[PDB]
């Protein structure tokens, strides 16, 4: 645009323009609104539809089924559809049946491969549910027990290296 | 020549880039 | 793309960044203001004198 | 490469020069993003079992209704914690900067809260150590105050008064966070890092670094294949370190976080799910107990202390 | 390449390789911390629950403490942690005094 | 500034076309340094009297 | 050297001294993490013994 | 200085060159004393507060 060179999406601009003003600029200053010198109508540049890709897959020991998600981006932008916060997720089969999180998306949802077999989304779940109940007058003791033996595995050191320059 | 003070006049757009809500 | 990615034949249980995607454009849009101010070569290739 | 060059194929197609150094920058910041899933699961989900809140806020005297949720709002929120998480991008999106969820949400965390104070208060620190045992609350005081070396029946002669106390430090709280300049500081603080840490991170496209210009396609036509190239490496030289400090510095501020993270774990180990006896660890004075509460990345602790008083001088001997 | 002129391509490279070796300096600064405060950690429950009976909740294992054994391990150490669990509790009636 | 480019009036001019650094180096130190006055007063201002 | 000569190689020292301090602040900030930690040890034993 | 030139105060110093030394150097590589070209004076330069 008389010089302008850029790459993008034009569309209608709202942007209150000054009679003598050719072009604007965001917060980085970079161009984000050219005027065209025919018509001297303001265009809106935009990058032109794009988000990071993530495949959601199994082991392929075991299968050789992907889903896909879009971050960033609806369902709408991106030409089993599921839109979730993280982003546009295609290929995976929502269900309402909660489970442990297995392979992680975001926003409390989580995907896994179950049935034959396909890859499924779901809600995942925080524990059992229970409840315990208070009183002023009634007191639960112990009558029995059970001695228990735990791991816990912690690192102490790493490799050591040197390099000769 | 009355010397007098320009105060905090004299400011003029030093370009045609269209600029909002923004310190510069 | 995956398997490039972590190059290896062998992908394991999780969920994998790849890249990004994009559009593409080819199209190339060229605008400039209406040439007006015609130079007036008029009078010197069609004088009558 | 989003971030470095652009949509221009003959950058992107030269960056191939280096190779390796994106994918180690890609490596270091998903290493952290994954981290910061694991804090809150060490910190908040330290019951595999999710009790059910009390139906009463009002046990011995001593009430706990600014502390426990109010269904009334659509958040479920206590009081108190409605307060704190009311006290606390498209420009970055497009230069290939996004900013991605975590994987436990508000309304999560919430349930992971309310699970161990239903705990605290229908059977004490028991829950943290075994299976659920319902007591009285005052009888749970009464622990407690043995617990500091303070004879029980002090407690049941004087409830009245201690309920009392305590239900004036409970309804204090919410003063000293609605009108304190930086009562969460803390959390602000981290917020507004990051928050500059990215936006000084797409101001520096515009840097030249020596180059005859920040722009990429205006001088890679208005100059030669052997020279303009010549400048395609500075310009790449310049954004690629910029990408290198910005993840650097976030290895760094994410070890900060980390140790954070795990001090806050103990403490609800410590505090919360039990009573302690290291000195102004759990609070000055001497500690009885503890109530958590949700906060915008991050926890806050409330201390229920003992704090002796009126000292009067009596004259001793060691023996008869 | 003439000498004036090789040397400078030559300099990108060093410049360029160089670069490179302090990234993984850096890096292995950052994770020797990591290991570090792991190593404070495991030698804290060394003193605590294995020269002693802990009376921290959830330090020594989840249950009320007892006593523990170290295990060697590859670049690393193992506790074995031995917990006191109640089971089977009654309802009984209770009060504040006789 | 001093370290880089000293009293060279050129140099200290082509400085500003490589972009905020010397704001973010001051910065990072500055922080460094308030730090080093806290450590101080949380281990031995433990008493108010 | 003239000017279009002078700023190839001034551009040069401007560049290799940026990474000194930028490797300066780097190795001070995480050398400051080490005794923010020390501090922390020192306060809890202030309290504690 | 015969070419050699900066900016800061001139001192009498009290090095000694031998004979074919017209000037010296820091740790850094930088002049800090020069050898005036008619009085064959030794003056310190000490950059300017
Ligand atoms: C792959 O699947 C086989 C069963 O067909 C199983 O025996 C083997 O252990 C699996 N290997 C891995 C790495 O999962
Ligand atoms: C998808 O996003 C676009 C852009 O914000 C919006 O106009 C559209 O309504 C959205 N569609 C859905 C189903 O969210
Ligand atoms: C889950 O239940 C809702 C109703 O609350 C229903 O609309 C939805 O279709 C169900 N989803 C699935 C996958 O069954
Ligand atoms: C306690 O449990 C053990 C099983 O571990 C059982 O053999 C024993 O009889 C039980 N004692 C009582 C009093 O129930
Ligand atoms: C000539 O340029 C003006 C803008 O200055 C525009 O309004 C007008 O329509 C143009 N004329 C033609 C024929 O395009
Ligand atoms: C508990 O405190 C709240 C104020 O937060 C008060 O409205 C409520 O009435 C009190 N409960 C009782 C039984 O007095
Ligand atoms: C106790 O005696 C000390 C002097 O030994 C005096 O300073 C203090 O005020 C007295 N306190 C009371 C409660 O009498
Ligand atoms: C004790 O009483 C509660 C109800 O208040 C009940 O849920 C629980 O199962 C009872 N426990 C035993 C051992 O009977």
């Amino acid at each position: 645009f008389n010089g302008l060179k850029g790459t993008g999406v034009l569309t209608e601009s709202n942007k209150k323009f000054l009679p003598f003003q050719q072009f604007g600029r965001d917060i980085a200053d970079t161009t984000d609104a050219v005027r065209d010198p025919q018509t001297l109508e303001i265009l809106d540049i935009t990058p032109c539809s794009f988000g990071g890709v993530s495949v959601i897959t199994p082991g392929t020991n075991t299968s050789n089924q992907v889903a896909v998600l879009y971050q960033g981006v609806n369902c709408t932008e991106v030409p089993n559809v599921f839109q979730t916060r993280a982003g546009c997720l295609i290929g995976a089969e929502y269900v309402n049946n909660s489970y442990e999180c297995d392979i992680p998306i975001g926003a409390g949802i989580c995907a896994s491969y179950q049935t034959s077999q396909s890859i499924i989304a779901y809600t995942m779940s925080l524990g059992a549910e229970n409840s315990v109940a208070c009183s002023n007058n009634s007191i639960a003791i112990p009558t029995n027990f059970t001695i228990s033996v735990t791991t816990e595995i912690l690192p102490v050191s790493m490799t050591k290296t040197s390099v000769d320059c | 020549p009355a010397y007098t003070n320009s105060f905090t006049r004299g400011v003029y757009y030093p370009d045609k880039v269209f600029r909002s809500s923004v310190l510069h | 793309e995956t398997k490039c990615t972590l190059k290896s034949f062998t992908v394991e249980k999780g969920i994998y960044q790849t890249s990004n995607f994009r559009v593409q454009p080819t199209e190339s849009i060229v605008r400039f203001p209406n040439i007006t101010n015609l130079c007036p070569f008029d009078e010197v290739f069609n004088a009558t004198r | 490469t989003m971030y470095i060059c652009g949509d221009s194929t003959e950058c992107s197609n030269l960056l191939l020069q280096y190779g390796s150094f994106c994918t180690q920058l890609k490596r270091a910041l998903t290493g952290i993003a994954v981290e910061q899933d694991k804090n809150t699961q060490e910190v908040f989900a330290q019951v595999k079992q999710i009790y059910k809140t009390p139906p009463i806020k009002y046990f011995g005297g001593f009430n706990f209704s600014q502390i426990l949720p109010d269904p009334s709002k659509p958040s479920k929120r206590s009081p108190i914690e409605d307060l704190l998480f009311n006290k606390v991008i498209c420009a970055q999106k497009f230069k290939g900067l996004t900013v991605l969820p975590p994987l436990l949400t508000d309304e999560m965390i919430a349930q992971y809260t309310s699970a161990l104070l239903a705990g605290t208060i229908c059977s004490g620190w028991t829950f943290g150590a075994g299976p659920a045992l319902q007591i009285p609350f005052p009888m749970q005081m009464a622990y407690r105050f043995n617990g500091i070396g303070v004879t029980q029946n002090v407690l049941y002669e004087n409830q009245k008064l201690i309920a009392n106390q305590f239900n004036s430090a409970i309804g204090k709280i919410q003063d000293s966070l609605s009108s304190t300049p930086s009562a969460l500081g803390k959390l602000q603080d981290v917020v507004n890092h990051n928050a500059q840490a990215l936006n000084t991170l797409v101001k520096q496209l515009s840097s030249k670094f020596g180059a005859i210009s920040s722009v990429l396609n205006d001088i890679f036509s208005r100059l030669d294949k052997p020279e303009a190239e010549v400048q395609i490496d500075r310009l790449i030289t310049g954004r690629l370190q910029s990408l290198q400090t910005y993840v650097t510095q976030q290895l760094i501020r994410a070890a900060e976080i980390r140790a954070s993270a795990n001090l806050a774990a103990t403490k609800m180990s410590e505090c919360v799910l039990g009573q302690s006896k290291r000195v102004d660890f759990c609070g000055k004075g001497y500690h009885l107990m503890s109530f958590p509460q949700s906060a915008p990345h991050g926890v806050v602790f409330l201390h229920v202390t003992y704090v002796p008083a009126q000292e009067k001088n009596f004259t001793t001997a060691p023996a008869i």
